[PDB]
């Protein structure tokens, strides 16, 4: 019910070391014999890059703040071309999480 | 003696024509308008989709 990505065959790393946690001087941490760093790639995030490239949208949509960019010697064009690129990103993220599917229909059996 | 002398001017007078009033007074007519433009604006969009 943690869900990986259905196709996933493999999706784990480890890496183990002896020294463990240290504790800094003015720190925030109890001390421990014993810690975990995690690093998680996931298709959930791309929700929140649309979160970012719809708070792009929607100055871009009033050209807001937008001079003060063109006269630093980039253009409206390339603001456009990276904005092509975050679209399609936000449609490969999505190409990534589907569940191994190829088709175009549905099907269905027998019910009453 | 005669106490108004000669000495003294005796001119005859004239036919003089006869007196014009001293204003005309003639009617006058509204002058023209037409009605007052707004000087603020309603603006369209600069930007499209």
């Amino acid at each position: 019910s943690i869900q990986f990505v259905d196709w996933c065959p493999t999706g784990f790393k480890v890496g183990i070391n002896y020294q463990p946690p240290t504790v800094v001087p003015g720190g925030d941490l109890a001390k421990v014999q014993r810690a975990v760093c995690m690093l998680s790639n996931t298709t959930a995030i791309a929700e929140a890059w649309a979160r970012l490239d719809h708070k792009f949208d929607l100055m871009y949509a009033k050209r807001a703040f937008v001079h003060w960019y063109v006269g630093e010697g980039m253009e409206e064009g390339e603001f456009s071309e990276a904005r092509e690129d975050m679209a399609a990103l936000e449609k490969d993220y999505e190409e990534v999480g589907v569940d191994s599917v190829e088709g175009e229909g549905e099907e269905e059996g027998e019910e009453y | 003696s005669p106490g108004t002398p000669g000495s003294r001017s005796r001119t005859p007078s004239l036919p003089t024509p006869p007196t014009r009033e001293p204003k005309k007074v003639a009617v006058v007519r509204t002058p023209p308008k037409s009605p007052s433009s707004a000087k603020s604006r309603l603006q369209t969009a600069p930007v499209p989709m």
